[PDB]
RNA sequence: UAAAGUUGCUGCAGUUAAAAAGCUCGUAGUUGGAUCUUGGGAGCGGCCGUCCCCUGCUCGGCGCCGGCCCGAAGCGUUUACUUUGAAAAAA
RNA sequence: GUUUUCGGAACUGAGGCCAUGAUUAAGAGGGACGGCCGGGGGCAUUCGUAUUGCGCCGCUAGAGGUGAAAUUCUUGGACCGGCGCAAGACGGACCAGAGCGAAAGCAUUUGCCAAGAAUGUUUUCAUUAAUCAAGAACGAAAGUCGGAGGUUCGAAGACGAUCAGAUACCGUCGUAGUUCCGACCAUAAACGAUGCCGACCGGCGAUGCGGCGGCGUUAUUCCCAUGACCCGCCGGGCAGCUUCCGGGAAACCAAAGUCUUUGGGUUCCGGGGGGAGUAUGGUUGCAAAGCUGAAACUUAAAGGAAUUGACGGAAGGGCACCACC
């Protein structure tokens, strides 16, 4: 059924560490145990193994990512700023 | 022409005769019977350089296909990755033709 | 959208007659519009009018006098009695002399007074005068 | 006016009163069903035919030449498809501004737009159901719709 | 006016509506049988045609769809079905 | 209670007097185009005004000789509507 | 006693038979297709001067700001002139009673992405529609939360003026904010103080978009189709002017009309002024606050539109040594 109504994984800290940092806190612990869609097989089985390491259980394919997320917001534009760079540079 | 190869495909799933997956079509290319063969942008580039090899010694064309298993898949009307596909009958479909 | 015939055949015929118009043109034709006029048409309120039968709802030109007040349609369709009938032309008609109420019934479409002498009530349409 | 827009415009078409077939076209019933057919084989929808034929053959109407209706006459030999072409098209739509929903997050007309027309195939699927051409089973999800695009 | 005929319109006027506001509504198009010298038969082409139209045997593309009437290729005769 | 058309079904208001949700979607609710036996006959009232019709296969006769039809009854798309009758304590 | 005959009940195999069966294609709606069009939306890119800051060079006594000053910067070179450089906002004039969008709203170039109206159509399905408690998406500005950024402007704050005081108006500084990203809140004179869909009822000239037809001018010259003008037509749209249509308390409104000659369908919502969007319950939000929301008690008016007069530190035109020069 519904557990509990508004706390979602951030149940485990019960009534420790303040209502706001729990709240801020669930946003991070959501997506840091997500499983992501590989891009190299396809399969839903991309898991963080360590800080920034993400690991492909069937591909056997380990990616330098994120801390918490698979793509950090700043190293997506970046690849998309040295795309263009060396688009708009060796011309 | 990204649109149309989406509906050649729907023409050829409904009417054509062909095989999904890998090893089943790597047989269909030695029996003569492939006229066509589709990857996914996502095909491990040692099965990409293997389907290739094996598709300019019987003479027949490859489609490198604009995405991935899961996009091929949903193209063929199926509910799982696709990544090789080989058009035996291209049935009532013009996909050889362009 | 369009979800009574009457109502705006009978008040696409009142302002053209108030403008002063000697005919009218009105778009979708019906049965009860034709049994409507034709009951109009016999106590002498329009002059004779002619059907365009297109291959859909037809359209149809009357031919106005300047004799009509108003015509009125009554939506929704009060299934009336014959003592029900009595109330319903003293707050519909100016006088006990001329103006009817076409009310719909087994006998066919019929003013008050055939309604009474046919001993057989029904549902209202509207009035005219 | 229109059903998800505040515009109203008369554009339709406007059929001719003479129902009989002209002196000119010599085709006959057992001619154009033939090639209607051939049309229907290549993966066209009724309006797609119905098209082509007043284009390069000269049939002002299929149905006034022949006894019945394009649709009709595929389902009466076993070539009509599934469910009818009218909704393919409005889950084909749903499809590609989804698609454009999870590439670009902030477009918020886009997202108004989905809903408009999300709540259009509902319409249509609720009509299907009531005159029996879609199993009562039938209904549309939004992750399951790429694969019966 | 007051006394304008709607039954009898004048011919002036009948032209001069939306195809729907008629009497009797009609299609402001025709079917046209269509030659050009490179083709032999003279095809049964749609006013506002829509698409591209071809010969038999590739003679050339005869005509080609605008937002209203459709558009004929540099000296492709058209005459008007009159049924 | 009437006057109260100042609670409105008959029968009110909503630019400025009191008042239309900031916008659109949407389920109940409410409401939904046209289309299907129409004319004409037929005898008798006085050119017109009523009766009857585009229906069928247990039981009596005006009967004839496995039968030629009219008289009573089991029957024939469903409902709303109207019309009449039943049945409805007096006070 | 049996095949019976044959009364009833169900099952099974053929060929004939009816004129053998599906109304129409709405100035309803959805859907397709065609060439278009638009400051409609999203992502990226690209440009423009200006403002402030820095460095260098020039010549110099003030510059700034005001009703008049002062705070403030300056012989340590301020303001001004010239070369650069840096970062962050903004999108001038063109820009209109023009366009698009559901509303909020939207304007530098180019590309990519998905969408939409109108138009045209002898295309398609055949009533699939209209309005909608509950419910859902978007919702300016301000404000709240986490990250990046900060030059202009600038709540609070500090001072200088003014002043009878002026914790205001004026001026010099300025913090949050103003900018970008990811969540929040859900209101505005969110206005046309005007629900939506449909029907009918006067002209006139423009305007935008699409289509159609027609003297000619003009460019592509090498003529046609097309681009730019000219004269009409049709449809949809933002609007004008004009009528004793008609209505309205008038102001005014081609709708605010077709209404005691009262009935097309339907949602919301008002009941004299206050107390009061208050108290209290419930619910939503991190908060600020939102939505639903009385009563006791008080009061003969509060109010809308128009008229005339008076009045103005309102405008235009005159005048007077009981006014000035």
């Amino acid at each position: 059924a519904k557990r509990t109504k508004k706390v979602g994984i951030v149940g485990k800290y019960g009534t420790r560490y303040g209502a706001s940092l729990r709240k801020m806190v669930k946003k991070i612990e959501i997506s840091q145990h997500a499983k992501y869609t590989c891009s190299f097989c396809g399969k839903t089985k991309m898991k963080r193994r360590a800080v920034g390491i993400w690991h492909c259980g069937s591909c056997m394919k380990t990616v330098a990512g994120g801390a918490w997320t698979y793509n950090t917001t700043s190293a997506v534009t970046v690849k998309s700023a040295i795309r263009r760079l060396k688009e708009l540079k060796d011309q | 022409s990204l649109e149309s190869i989406n509906s050649r495909l729907q023409l050829v799933m409904k009417s054509g005769k062909y095989v999904l997956g890998y090893k089943q079509s790597l047989k269909m290319i030695r029996q003569g019977k492939a006229k066509l063969v589709i990857l996914a942008n996502n095909c491990p580039a040692l099965r990409k350089s293997e389907i290739e090899y094996y598709a300019m010694l019987a003479k027949t064309g490859v489609h490198h296909y604009s995405g991935n298993n899961i996009e091929l898949g949903t193209a063929c009307g199926k509910y799982y990755r696709v990544c090789t596909l080989s058009i035996i009958d291209p049935g009532d479909s013009d996909i050889i033709r362009s | 959208v369009r979800m009574n015939v009457l109502a705006d055949a009978l008040k696409s015929i009142n302002n053209a007659e108030k403008r002063g118009k000697r005919q009218v043109l009105i778009r979708p034709c019906s049965k009860v519009i034709v049994r409507f006029l034709t009951v109009m048409m016999k106590h002498g309120y329009i002059g004779e009018f002619e059907i365009i039968d297109d291959h859909r709802a037809g359209k149809i030109v009357v031919n106005l006098t300047g004799r009509l007040n108003k015509c009125g349609v009554i939506s929704p369709r009060f299934d009336v009695q014959l003592k029900d009938l009595e109330k319903w032309q003293n707050n519909l008609l100016p006088s006990r002399q001329f103006g009817f109420i076409v009310l719909t019934t087994s006998a066919g479409i019929m003013d008050h007074e055939e309604a009474r002498r046919k001993h057989t009530g029904g549902k209202i349409l509207g009035f005219f005068f | 006016g229109r059903m998800h827009a505040p515009g109203k415009g008369l554009s339709q078409s406007a059929l001719p009163y003479r129902r009989s077939v002209p002196t000119w076209l010599k085709l006959t019933s057992d001619d154009v069903k033939e090639q209607i057919y051939k049309l229907a084989k290549k993966g066209l929808t009724p309006s797609q035919i119905g098209v082509i034929l007043r284009d390069s053959h000269g049939v002002a109407q299929v149905r006034f030449v022949t006894g019945n209706k394009i649709l009709r006459i595929l389902k009466s030999k076993g070539l009509a498809p599934d469910l009818p072409e009218d909704l393919y098209h409005l889950i084909k739509k749903a499809v590609a501004v989804r698609k454009h929903l999870e590439r670009n997050r902030k477009d918020k007309d886009a997202k108004f737009r989905l809903i408009l027309i999300e709540s259009r195939i509902h319409r249509l699927a609720r009509y299907y159901k009531t005159k029996r051409v879609l199993p009562p089973n039938w209904k549309y999800e939004s992750s399951t719709a790429s694969a019966l695009v | 006016p007051l006394a304008k005929d709607l039954l009898h319109p004048s011919p002036e006027e009948e032209k001069r509506k939306h195809k729907k506001k008629r009497l009797v509504q009609s299609p402001n198009s025709y079917f046209m049988d269509v030659k050009c010298p490179g083709c032999y038969k003279i095809t049964t082409v749609f006013s506002h045609a829509q698409t591209v139209v071809l010969c038999v045997g590739c003679s050339t593309v005869l005509c080609q769809p605008t937002g209203g009437k459709a558009r004929l290729t540099e000296g492709c005769s058209f005459r008007r079905k009159q049924h």
